[PDB]
Order: C-alpha cells, then structure tokens, then sequence
C-alpha cells in the first residue's frame, strides 16, 4: 500500500509527503487509530486535517491511504445513539450495526429529482406552524442571540414527532438527527435527556461534536449527519435535521483554513464558506415520487451577535434557507415565547406546508401583524385613534396573546386550528387581553373534553366542515357563558 | 449596519431637536402673548422650560451618537484594512 | 540526543534535534541561561513539528538573554504539577513551584497539566441551586451547584470584587477543597487574596495558582491548565466536593492569541488565534463536574473595550451554567453588584427546577426592566412626563425594581465601611412579588439602595420619612 | 571579537548577519553611538529594534556587542538629571556616574514578595488626597481628555514630596521619576522648570523621549524610568514613577510591531499591548519587609479621546491599575480644576493609606459631592453646601497643600463654616484662613501632623480660630460671614 | 413626461414628494406624537399612509403566501387612483381599506367591507 | 529655520495644509508597502508629526511662529491625523462666514478660538 510520512504537524493540521495516488478529501490513517483527511495537494505535499486527537502525531510518522473518499456507516441502528462525526458511538453502548456506508460528499438531488414541498411537519408551536409553516423538504433557519430559545424551538420539534412516529406508518414517521457542533458535553447531555424524557431517543440520533472536539470533528458533523439522514431521505423516510449550531461549524472551518494557511476573505472566513453550507443544506430535499418521495427538514441554527444578522455567517445563511424564524431577546423578555419576530420571520413554501383548515383559519396572520406591530408604533402617542384603528389594535394585541407558548407544551394540529380560529375570526375580542391565554388553554380543554368531534373532523379530514365551523362557533358562544374573566 | 443605524438615529434626533427648539421659542412668545409637552405641569412657561430641557438633551443625544458614530467609521475602516492585508499577507 | 536553539523570537524558541530524537507536542524542555542577572533555566513547552527534526517550544519564562545554539534537554514528559492534600494552603506558580514555601512538594505525586476531558458518558446535566444570599443572583442569575458560573465585565464593574463575594459567601462554610487560579491578574490582587483566606483560615482548604500579568504569555496560557489538575486530582482522585475560581479567564484566551502570533498562525477575525475556540473548548471542558464527581467553577472573564461581541468572552458564553454580565451602565449608576439583568442568564431558572413562583416572580421582574429599557429612548429626550399612566407607574416601579436588585456586598465593606447583607431566596422571591406588584409604590426610590431584605427597606425607608 | 554587518535597514528596523554569540535582547552598537536591541535571533541574522538615529544606520556596517542585555545604568546619580531612555544625559550637565546597571525587563516581586499598601502618598491635591486616596506601592492612572490638567497633577505630586525630601529619612523620602513619553520638548523644560523653583529636581530624575524621537525610544522609555526607579524600591526606598503619557508609548510599539509586519488586532494594536503596559505597571509595588519595604508608586497617565474611556488603550490600564482619577474637560472648561470626576475616579487600594484626620474629614465629602451633582444637575442647603464644597476643592497649579493643611480645609468645608461664606470667596477665605492658623496656632498643624488625628481640643481651637477669623474678614461682596 | 405623459410623471412626483415628507415626519410622529405636526403636516400624513398602503398589491404569484387570488391593475386605473389619493379623495376611508388590493373597485368593496363608502 | 538661527530673525511659518502633509505621508508609506496603522494612516503618524512640529520653536531668543491651516476629516476630531496635529498645536483661529458677512474683519469668530496661553 501507498505510504506517506509526515513532515510537519501542528494544532490539529499535518504536512505528509508521499502518497502519490492520494485523492482530494481522501481519508489517511496516521499511527495510532487516528484519521486524516486530504484538503490541500500540491507537488510538494499534501495539506491533512486531522480528525481527532492530533498530540500523538509526530514529524517522520507513516501515513496510510485508505482509498476512501470520506464516508460514515449508516443504517437504522443509529437511532437512538449518539456518535462522533465518523460515526463512532460516543454514549458507551457498544458499536453500530452499520447497515451500509455513505460518503459524505455525494451530490443533492437535481431539480428533475425533486418535488414541490407540500407535506407539513408541524413543530406544535402555534407562531411557527400558523405564520412560518414547515414543510418536508424545507429548510427552516432558526436565528437569534443566544438564549432566545432556538434550542428550545428545536428540540420541542423533535418532541411533537412522538405521535408521528407511534403510528408506525412510515410516510407519516419522522426520524430526526441532531447535530450538536460545538457545544459543550453537559448541555449535549442535558438534551439527550429531554428527548429521553419526551420517548424522542426512540426514532432520534445524535451526532456530537463537543467543544472539545478538534476543529475537524466540528467541521464536519453537520455532514456526518446529513448523511445519516440522506440514508433514510433516499430509501421512502422522512427525516428532520437540526445543524446546533452552524456559526460554529462556519468557525471552525475557519480555523481549519487559515491552520492550512488558505487566504482568508470577510472577518478571515474563507472564500468558501458560502458554499461549506449551501452545499450542505440543499441536500436536506423532498425527493420526487420516483425516488421514493422520502424527505429530509433542515433546521439549521444561527446564533448572531448584539443582534446584528448582517454578520458574515448570518446573512450566508439567511439567503441559502427557505425561510427564518428570528428570535429576540427584548420579544422574549417582553413575554413573547416563543420570541419570534413576526415583521420579519418567513416561511418560503407558505401555505404549502399546512393541511387546509391551517391554512383557512391562518390565511393572512403573518401580514396582519406585521400591520399591527406598524400600527403600534405609529400609535404609540396618539389621542383619540380612529374607530378602526382602535380595532385593529385591540385583535392585534388578542393576536399576539394567543401565539404565545409554553416550553415543553405542544399542540396537536387541530387544537392550534381551533386556537387560532378563536382569534382570527373573532371570537377573543370580548375576552380581555390578559385572560386570552387562559381562556384559550380552558376553550380546548373543554372541547377536548366534550365536543372533541371537532378535532377529530379537522384531524381525520384536514380540513374545517361548515358544519364543524358552525358547531366550533356555537361550542366557543356556549363556554363563554361560563368563562369568568378575571 | 451599526453605522447606519447610528446615522439614523443622528438623523432623528436633530429633527427631534429642530422641533423642540421651536417650540420653544413659540412657547417663549406665547408667554407674552389639553397638549402634553409641559413637562411636570400636569404631574405655556412649562412648556418653554420643557422644550428647552428637550431641545438641549436632543444636543446631547446628537453628540453623544456623533462621537459612537465616528468610532464605528474608524473602527471598520481599521477593520477593512485589516482584512485587506491580510489576504495580501496571506498571498504573498 | 540533546537539542540546540536555532531561533528566538520572544517567548517562542525553535529547537533543533537530532532525527530520532524530537520530541513530542507538549513535552517539556530545558535550556539555560547563563547571563549574570538573568540567569535562569527556561521550560520551553512544544508546540509545534516544523519539519527537518525542528520543533517550535512556547518559552514558560521570558528569553531575554538566551542564546542561539545552547544546549536543549527534553524531559521526556509535560509540564507537571504537584498533586494531593499537600498542594492546599500553599501558593504555587503555573510549573508547580511553591512560592510561599520554596521546594515544597518537590515529592509529591505530580500530574502533566494536559489530560483528556472526561468521556462524554461520565456527563451528567447539573440542575441544583447554589443559594448564594445575593438578591439578583438568587432570582434572576440562580447559580448551578456543581455547575459552571461566569461573571462578564468590562474594566473595574466589580468582577474581581464579585468572585471575591462568592468566595465569602460560598467558600468559607465549604466543606470540600477550593481551587484558586490568577490567571493574567494584578500580582497585588493576588497577595491580597493570600491574606485574606489566611485571615478567615480558609487558606488551609484552598490551593492558589498564579501566573499574573507580569508572565510571558506562555505562562499565562498555562497557569490554568495546572490550577486545573489540581482540581481534577481533587475531584477524580479524592472524591472531594471542588470549588474552582478563576481570575480572569479572558487573559488565557489573549495569552493565546499573544503566542498564536509569535507562532506565526494567520490571525483570525480582530486578531485571534485561529484556534480560539479550540482552545477554549478543551480548557474549558476540562472543567466539569461528572457523575458524582462535583465541581463549581466560578470564572471571571475580562470583556475588552466593553465589547460584548469581541470573540473572546463570545466564545466563552457557549461553556457556561449560569452568566452573570457586568453592565458599564449599570455600575454608573452606583448599583452594586452592577449586574445587567436582561442581559444575565442561568439554565435553572425555569419553572421545573425553582418553581412557579419564583419563576414568575423573575419573569415580571424581567418584562418590567425591558419594558423600562424600551422606554428609555423617549425618556431622555422628554422625561416620564410624555408616558401614559401605566407606563408612568411602570417607569416608577422599574426604577424601584433595579434600585433593589443592588444590595450592600460582604465584600464592599472594605470600600463603604457598611457590613453586607444575606437575602433568603424566599424572603428575596416574596420581596420582588411585591415590588412589582406595586407594594412599595409609596416608598422613595433611595429607601431600595444597597440594602438587603424587607427590614432593611423598612428601616431605610424610616430613615429617609416614608413608612413600610 | 564579534563583528556583525549590517544586511539590510528600513523604518528603525535592522538586519546583522553574523553575532552567533548574541543574546535574546542583548544593546548591539552599530556606528556613531548608534544602539539597537537584538528582537528576533534566527540561522539567517538578527533582527534590530534601532533606540536611536536609525537614519545613520547603512548596509554593511560594522555592528558589536556589548554582552548585556537591555539595560540602563541606575544609581544615585542620576536625581536632578534629564536623560534620554539609553541613560545618556541630555541636560548638558556631563557624565552620570552609575551605581551599576540594570537589565530592563527583570519580573515583577511575586505574590508572597509583597504586602499591603499601608502608607499614604500626599500628593497635596485636595481632591484626590481626599477623595481618591494613593498609598505608597499603588498604581494610580490619571485618565483625561487631552488639556484637562493632568501633567498638572502629576508635577503637583512630584512638588509635594519636598517637605518629606528635607527630612533626610529615607522612610518618609520620596525619589520621583518623571517619565515624558512623546511630549513637546518645550513641555518637558517647563517641567523641569517647575521642579527647579519648587526644590524638586534635588529629588527628581526625568526620562525624556520628546514627540520628535523615534518611536524604539518613546517605546523603551517607561521601563527605562522604571528599571531607574526599581533600583532604589529594591534598596529600601520609596520612589514614585510618573508615566506621561502611555498612550504615546502604546502608539510608539503599534508603530514598531506594525514595522516588524506583526498583524495587529483592535485598533491596529499588537496583541501584546495589553502585556506592554500590564508588565510595566506590574513592576511598581509594595514590597515585603524582608524584601527592604520600599515601595514605587505609578502615575500612569492616559489621554483618552472625546472623554471615551471604554476605548482600548484605557481600559486595557484601566484593568491594570488600582484605580482612577477621570479628569473631565468639561470642568476643566467651567474652570472646576483640578478637573476630577467624583462618580468615575476611585482609589482601590488606596482606602487604608489615608491617614485618620483626612478619612474623618472626607468620608462625608465624598457622599455630599456625589449627590450634589445630581441634584444640580435637576436641597435648597444642599446645593449651597455642594456648592461650597465644589469651590473648597479647587486648588490652583503648583501648589501642593500639606495634608495638616488639606485636613483643615477639608474640615472647614465638611463641618458647615463655609455656609456663611461667599462662593465667590471660599477659595479665598481658605486661604487667607490657612494663613493665619501658620502664622499664629501653628500648634493645630503639629498636632495633627505628628498624630495624625484630629484631636477634641484640637478641633475645638479650630472651631474658636475659625470664628475669630470670621470676625476680620472681609469679603469680595462687603458682607461679614460671621455665624 | 417625455416618454410616460405629463399626467403619469405628476402624479408619480407627487407620489414621492408626499412619501418623502411623511419619512421626514416619521421621527417626529414617533416621539412626540402626530398631534404635535401642523394641521397640513396631519393631512400629509393621512394621505401618505394611505398610499403607501395602495402601493402594495395582491400579485398572483403571492397567492401561496396570503390565500388571496392576485389582482391586475391597468395603467390609467393606476394614475387616476393614485392622482384621487394625493389630492384627499379618499382621506375619509380607514387606511386598512387600502392594504393588498387592486384598484379602486376593489378599494370601495374593501371599504365596504369595513363599514366606509366610497 | 536658517532665517531664525543664522539671521537672528523672528519667522513667521505658514503651513497650509497640514492634513495634506500627513496624507501624504500616508501615501508614501503605503506605496513602501508599510502596514497601515488605525484608520489607515502611516504607522510613524506621530512620529513624522512630531519631527515637522518640534523644529517650530522659539530657541536663542528668536522663534519660528507657525499659523498652519488643518483640515479635519469627516469633522472628526478625534481622527488620528486631527488628534495628532492638535497634540501640538497652541492656538486656534476661526474665520467665521457670519462675522465677515456683518463686515467685521479680522472675521474672528470670538467664541469658536481660542488659546492655550488665555490663563
Ligand atoms: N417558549 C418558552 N417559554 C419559556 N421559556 C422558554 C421558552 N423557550 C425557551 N425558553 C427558555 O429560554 C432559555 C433559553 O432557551 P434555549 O436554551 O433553547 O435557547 P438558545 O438560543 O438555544 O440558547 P443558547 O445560546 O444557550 O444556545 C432556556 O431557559 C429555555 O428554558
Ligand atoms: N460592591 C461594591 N461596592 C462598592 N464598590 C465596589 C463594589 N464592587 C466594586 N466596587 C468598586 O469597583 C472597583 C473595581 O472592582 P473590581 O476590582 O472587582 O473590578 P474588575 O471588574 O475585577 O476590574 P478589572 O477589570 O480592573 O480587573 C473596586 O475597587 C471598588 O472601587
Ligand atoms: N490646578 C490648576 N489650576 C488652574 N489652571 C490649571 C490647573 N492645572 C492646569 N491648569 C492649566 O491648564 C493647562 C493645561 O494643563 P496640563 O498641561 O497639566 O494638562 P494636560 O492634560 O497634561 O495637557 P496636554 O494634553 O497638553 O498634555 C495648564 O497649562 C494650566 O494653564
Ligand atoms: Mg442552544
Ligand atoms: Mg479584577
Ligand atoms: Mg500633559
């Protein structure tokens, strides 16, 4: 077998010499189980990322092709664990029955290989699944400062796909993947825990690339899961991926970069960092009939700065999604939870993505409170609005009210049709701004107990009869009666 | 866009302080010769001394931003050059 | 199968080895120098393969008067520190020298300072309150008993004072073993805090560690890496409940930067190493409490030109618990601790873990001081007079709110002469309940400053003419 | 010998192939007195930093040794002289005959090397000895707006330390360096000028790296005066080091790391900027008494730009030092000088080193100033008595107070004999009443400066002298200010 | 005018003048309150919400996004409706009668819809 | 200079303008591949400053004085060539369009000057 040595190493990167029939982005074994991959090739030698522990590596070692482009195992025994960027298991389980291997680097569907996106996937948020809708297919940027709950908005998506998955039907299961890129080990730890809480670990994989993880580990996590998820996107399943966080796969192949010495572009990114996550996010597709009509979701995270999303990665990201969710510190110190900025956030397949009574009972909320947010501000000082003004200020604030969520407190479709339906159509103006929560949360409650055909008939038929609308309006005009409004 | 957004704000504020000014000065005429500008009357001399209190922090304010805003235009001019030459240096 | 120097640039030193004989990343090295008044013997730490048997060596001690050719000594082993029961109530330097007891430990069991985190399987999320009698901590910023804290804070809002208070109010009744490291910090700070645990007889269940500001940057990137094993030793080893301090952790990072230079690594956005992150990640990840294992770490970290956003203290909020972020603004106020809590965060404050009351009691206190920071554009132009009547009574309220979150410190008292003050977490949730309900509307806002519970307010409030 | 040869020179950098022998930092010669300082040691050559007329420097020269690394001869002899940071006098008043040398960048004493500041620093500014004050081994940094008086205060400083210099005890003297790091030359002779007519230049040393030296000598200059400095703290003395201005010196390594292509960070600094002043002023210190107890106490200045002092370079210092004296250009233009701020300037450290009489005089002063500017930024008392003490603290240039003398003012403003006063003639009264408790009841400045305390009789006879005073005086307006 | 006609550039000119002085006045209106402009700057005000409301439009290819069916206007509707709204025409309609409609039969029945007559 | 040492002569130096002698220094040094220093100018700014404004001095009793017109880049004083120049500078005139318009000349603008020797 071909045979290099290594002539320089150093903060994770290694020069080899040798290896005359080594390919770009080959996989080399150095002494000592530890992995390699070939970025740069030239005469002289060839530029390696090392892909795990790089202080055993040392001036003079043997290194090995491998002839392997750079690939992981796959295969549905990765449900349920936890494993390194290559694959490995990190949770002390034992190994993977692998049921074949994926090189991370084959192409995304073509347009001719794909379809429209029409299948929802809801995340039981009502913000989300009424103003920016998901569908199979889509990739959804989830955007923010830190510790405005973009975690939390994932991780309850994950959740809501419980039911989905007990149904055992595999077009309606979702598998889902969740890449943590940089995080440290106890908050990885801490979500495994909360999707074990919620019965998620039974159709969820976690690809984990902690802090502590070399710069390569974390370059390519969001791939290694990707292509763990293209497995399944390819062979009929649908899937959803989180990527937690990209600006931290963004950084560390920046560091990679410029260890490799590559010219550095905006804020010393490379000049490819672009393309590092476009090509990574049009794999996640909703695949045409012929190819099975399998999925995969992207939930890629953003993390910004002083709320600034013209940063570099930020504004890279935003154009490649189909569609943001942007959370804010002040909406979520506010109440606003989850702290979606409405004026702003946009779902790019729109209605698509919702079964018909969502889409009926949701038409134009997004629009309507972007006006109400305008209305707001414009109205801030003034005496003596006008009469519509008035009212479209007081179902604005009922709007905002009733979009807000508990964590860990999802809600099945058609209970946030009914729940969206009470403001849209009306029916919260005679309730005062403060009790709408309540009064919502003690409407379903009630219609769950009795009446509970409504829910039905929009599950069973995705769509609100007139008959149902009739029954829906009578039920909510009788509750009311009851309904003490503190 | 911290720097757009500051000359933004510089923008509004002298249009915040041009107003008050005036109102000043028409306060001060109608001290010769229902609205909430009065500063704590409630809680047209009011009004005068409340324009003058607002004219004369819309100049702070003005100032203030001014100084953040030439600030902002060094730093990214350093920052430009910064990564100018360093792709240079990279390259060479 | 000794080395010799080829090249000196600051603290940075390339060595020459014979092939066969180079050694590996990390070891330790010896040279000399010779020069009367600089004598000395360096400890150079490798850090990178240059290739032809040439190794680049961070210098742990400055170079001045170090020669090109001079003999080089590889250890064979990384830098290692003393370990054990010994190593508490004695002050040691970043190679584990004693300083206040020169050759002590000598024969101690010694650790390298370099060492995997532990294995992701020994993890265990942390979700215990640390109480610490601090109203704005306790409510807002509730701190994570084995659990990572950090205080934020750009030049002089109080860190240093801060870890101080938490050393008093967390330290002093431990049970377990303390952990101190000066990391890049005032030297004096550093003598001040020896004294001071010697006269609260703390200094005999503390270890200190200090490699300060006057250290080449490869000491100050190191000192932490040894206060660190000496906290792992206590953890894994001796099955000892640990505190760990450290000031400031920002000098690590810049440190790195300081010597990714010298190194002649690209720079990264604003002058950074490329490597920031990384560097971050594995220091900080060794710093982690495991199944049954515990440590609370509390770290300072320096904000550079109050620039929250600098890659710095950014990288460094992703390793963290609970955060407390120092404000300019709030300390211009005279609001001590002068932490911004809108700004502040901890993983625990959720109702599952503390509680429905608490948690809303918090999340008031919080859309209240938003409320009043939104309103703050139109209040420095117009005053409060322009606001509506509930905006006015909210204003009032906030202004209440943020005046009681300050609170007279145990360690203020070297500054004010005024003895601190300990709130119970209940007292503090019952207190902010009605607060912002409105119960204290009457009172004058300075009757909320620098006091603790309701007594003091009510004692304060007498004093100035109101009446609680 | 040695011989090196100049391969290449550009902007005060240098290039000498040959000198195996050379040290890390080590002063090279190169011809016509010309110095450098050996940076970067490499196989090819060695890279120079030039301290000195780098235009003389040429290809092909002739460089040599002088075996030592960077250092300056330190001693005795070098109080009352003008030197550049190589040592070399400037003053045109001949040789400096040295004690020995010093290498410039020996470590800073370590945390068991050194104790508590414990005594006061006088620097004879009301406002700081009262408000801000600095014990003998603190780093205090004087902050301000370019022309708001801080030279003023330094220099004041450095006058007030004549009375301790005449007392020949070398635990009371005070030796000062005065630092001057790319000033106006005509600045640094009025300095010196100003020490010649208060007596200080018997006691006082200044480093001189004016604005038209190269920046290797504006760089080098601070731990030239330091290394200066130290060689007395280690032998017992108490030195105190004025650094005017480290902004300068900050500038003057930007330039030199920008030189050497070193990539810079924030503000196109070094990344080692923070490490330039953070060594420099971790070098004045309290030392231990086994160590000789000597102590050097700094007075860093800093120019900040449009009163912005989050920039780097300040906060950088301002993370280093035990505290700050802001001066504000917006007193210093309503004539408030000394222009210090009261909400921004602290002394951390220098709380203990106050002696008993001031700290009873001043604790309330303190408060009183705090809130009375808030107030007058919107009780009717108050401000009368704010008002008073605003005016109490002013203090013209030049003229440092005792502290017998500032306890007693301070006394007069803090115990209400000002409200009687005129504004417009507190400074006045003040004075005049200082005056008079000199030439008769000198007696009340002996107790306290001997005890240190503000005795019951003694502030008694105060109160009585005061009233008597009241009784003559005449003021500005024609009205007495009697009770 | 040359290429557009003398009544197409008016109206447009007007269009944008009005437009610009409300994003004159937007900072005023924000912190001290429309009430404080001057009774004509109220009217521009008025006028240039309401036209800025009529610019937007339901296209057709927004259907996906809004559930409405899209709407064409022709040219000449265009320039008389708007050359109506800058002279006041329609100040006596709410401002939300004009949002995401076509032209001025879609404005009366949106009015309509809301109480208003055109 | 030579007018002020060798004919014992009081010199009056105009210097106009001053930013555009820091400028081109600025350009010089680009040109010399220097790395630029904060915003952009020349590494030794303070230094070339300093070596032009120190050889403006009074010395054996006859002075070079120098009225030296500064311009001030996007009206920011706190620019470095501005704060550089201003390091030196002693005084400042400012010819006002108001003052002249109302025939007053010199156009002084009283309040706008000043100078560091008003004490
Ligand atoms: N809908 C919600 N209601 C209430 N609290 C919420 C909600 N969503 C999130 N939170 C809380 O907000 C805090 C931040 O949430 P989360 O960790 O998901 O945010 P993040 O942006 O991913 O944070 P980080 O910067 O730490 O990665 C957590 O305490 C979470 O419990
Ligand atoms: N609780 C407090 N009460 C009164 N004064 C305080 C308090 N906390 C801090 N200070 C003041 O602030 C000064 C700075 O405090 P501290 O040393 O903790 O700051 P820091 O953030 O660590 O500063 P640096 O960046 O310089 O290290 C203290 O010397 C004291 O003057
Ligand atoms: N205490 C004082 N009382 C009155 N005038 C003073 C006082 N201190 C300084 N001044 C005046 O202020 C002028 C400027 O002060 P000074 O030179 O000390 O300030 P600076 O900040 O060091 O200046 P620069 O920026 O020139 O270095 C002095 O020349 C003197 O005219
Ligand atoms: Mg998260
Ligand atoms: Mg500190
Ligand atoms: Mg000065």
């Amino acid at each position: 077998e071909e045979i290099g040595t290594v002539i320089d190493a150093g903060d994770g990167i290694a020069h080899v010499e040798g290896l005359p029939s080594v390919m770009t982005q080959e996989l080399l074994e150095f002494p000592g189980g530890v992995l390699g991959v070939a970025l740069n090739l030239d005469e002289h030698s060839v530029g390696a990322v090392i892909l795990g522990e790089f202080e055993k590596i040392e001036e003079g070692q043997q290194v090995k092709r491998t002839g392997e482009v750079l690939s992981v195992p796959v295969g549905d025994a990765f449900l349920g664990r936890v494993v390194n960027p290559l694959g490995q298991p990190i949770d002390g389980q034992g190994d993977i029955a692998a049921e074949t291997r994926r090189a991370l680097e084959l192409q995304a569907p073509s347009v001719v290989q794909r379809q429209s996106v029409s299948e929802p996937l809801q995340t039981g948020i009502k913000a989300i699944d009424a103003m920016t809708p998901i569908g199979r297919g889509q990739r959804q940027l989830i955007i923010g400062d830190r510790k405005t709950g973009k975690t939390a908005v994932c991780v309850d998506t994950i959740l809501n796909q419980r039911e989905a998955w007990l149904t055992g039907d595999p077009k309606q299961q979702v598998r889902c993947v969740y890449v943590a890129i940089g995080q440290k080990g106890t908050t990885i730890a801490s979500v495994k825990r909360a999707l074990e809480e919620g019965g998620a670990m039974e159709y969820t994989t976690i690809v984990a690339a902690p802090a502590s993880d070399a710069a390569g580990f974390k370059w390519l996590a969001p791939y290694t899961g990707s292509a763990i998820g293209q497995h399944w996107m390819y062979n009929g399943k649908h899937v959803l991926i989180v990527f937690d966080d990209l600006s931290k796969q963004a950084d560390a192949y920046r560091a990679i970069s410029l260890l490799l010495r590559r010219p550095p572009g905006r804020e010393a990114f490379p000049g490819d960092v672009f393309y590092l996550h476009s090509r990574l996010l049009e794999r996640c597709a909703k695949l045409s009939d012929e190819l099975g009509g399998g999925s995969m979701t992207g939930l890629p995270i953003i993390e910004t700065k002083a709320n600034d999303i013209s940063a570099f990665i930020p504004t890279n990201v935003i154009s490649i999604t189909d569609g943001q969710c942007f959370l804010e510190s002040d909406l979520f110190n506010q109440g606003v939870r989850p702290a979606i900025n409405v004026g702003v956030s946009v779902s790019r397949v729109g209605g698509a993505a919702q079964i018909k009574a969502m889409k009926e009972v949701a038409g134009s909320l997004r629009l309507d409170l972007s006006q109400y947010r305008e209305l707001e501000a414009f109205a801030a000082f003034a005496s003596d609005l006008d009469a519509a003004s008035k009212a479209q200020l007081d179902r604005g604030a009922r709007l905002v009210e009733l979009l807000k969520q508990p964590q860990y407190s999802p809600l099945a479709v058609e209970e946030q049709v009914v729940a969206i339906f009470l403001g849209t159509q009306g029916h919260l103006d005679s309730v005062p701004v403060e009790d709408v929560q309540r009064f919502e949360s003690e409407l379903l409650e009630h219609v769950k107990a009795s009446h509970s055909d409504i829910f039905d008939g929009i599950r069973e038929t995705k769509k609100l009869s007139e008959e149902a609308e009739e029954k829906l309006v009578s039920v909510i005009n009788e509750f009311k009666k009851g309904f003490q409004a503190s | 866009a911290t720097l757009r957004e500051l000359r933004g704000r510089i923008r509004s504020a002298g249009s915040i302080k041009k107003i008050t000014k005036a109102q000043e000065l028409i306060a001060t005429s109608r001290i010769a010769k229902d609205r909430g500008l009065c500063g704590a009357y409630n809680a047209s001399a009011s009004r005068r001394r409340a324009m003058k209190s607002a004219t004369d922090n819309a100049d702070d304010l003005i100032k203030a931003l001014t100084l953040a805003a030439n600030r902002e235009r060094q730093a990214q001019i350093t920052q430009e050059i910064s990564e100018i030459v360093g792709g240079a240096n990279a390259l060479a | 199968t000794a080395g010799r120097v080829v090249r000196i640039t600051g603290p940075v030193v390339d060595v020459e080895f014979p092939r066969g004989s180079v050694p590996e990343l990390f070891n330790a090295l010896h040279a000399e120098i010779t020069f009367g008044a600089l004598a000395k013997t360096l400890t150079l730490e490798v850090a990178q393969h240059l290739g032809d048997s040439l190794v680049r060596c961070i210098s742990m001690q400055p170079t001045d008067g170090l020669v090109r050719g001079v003999e080089v000594t590889d250890t064979g082993a990384s830098i290692s520190v003393p370990v054990g029961d010994g190593v508490k109530g004695h002050v040691f330097n970043a190679l584990g020298d004693c300083l206040d007891d020169p050759g002590y430990g000598k024969d101690f069991e010694h650790w390298s300072i370099h060492r995997k985190p532990p294995a992701f399987s020994d993890l265990e999320p942390r979700t215990e309150m640390l109480e610490t009698g601090l109203k704005v901590v306790d409510l807002l910023t509730p701190y994570v008993r084995g659990g990572k804290i950090a205080l934020f804070g750009g030049a002089g809002v109080g860190k240093t004072v801060l870890i101080q208070e938490m050393i008093n109010r967390i330290a002093r009744n431990f049970g377990g073993t303390s952990v101190f490291a000066g990391v890049g910090e005032r030297t004096r700070e550093g003598n001040d805090l020896w004294v001071e645990l010697a006269d609260a007889n703390v200094l005999k269940d503390t270890a200190l560690v200090f490699g300060q500001m006057d250290e080449p940057p490869g000491t100050r990137m190191r000192v932490a890496l040894s206060a660190l094993t000496m906290a792992e030793f206590f953890r894994d080893e001796q099955g000892q409940d640990v505190l760990l301090f450290i000031d400031n952790i920002f000098r690590f990072t810049q440190a790195g930067s300081e010597v990714s230079t010298l190194l002649g690594r690209m720079p990264s956005a604003v002058g950074y190493q490329p490597t920031l992150a990384d560097e971050m990640g594995e220091l900080q990840e060794r710093i982690t409490s495991t199944r049954g294992r515990s440590i609370t770490s509390m770290q300072a970290v320096y904000v550079p030109a109050d620039d929250y956003t600098d890659p710095a203290p950014a990288t460094t909020f992703a390793h963290l618990d609970a955060t407390t972020e120092l404000s300019r603004a709030v300390f211009s106020k005279g609001i001590f601790p002068a932490v911004d809590p809108l700004a502040s965060s901890s993983t625990i404050l959720d109702p599952a873990i503390v509680g429905d009351e608490h948690y809303r009691v918090a999340q008031e206190v919080i859309r209240i001081l938003q409320r009043y920071k939104d309103l703050q554009d139109i209040i420095a132009i117009l005053g409060i007079d322009e606001l509506s009547e509930e905006d006015k009574q909210l204003v009032n309220r906030a202004r209440r709110i943020e005046r009681f979150l300050s609170q007279n410190m145990m360690a203020a008292e070297q500054f004010t002469g005024q003895p601190g003050s300990t709130v119970p977490l209940k007292e503090t949730i019952e207190a902010f309940d009605k607060l912002t309900k409105g119960e204290f509307d009457h009172l004058p806002e300075q009757a909320f400053f620098l006091i603790g519970g309701l007594d003091d307010l009510a004692k304060k409030a007498e004093s100035l003419g109101a009446k609680l």
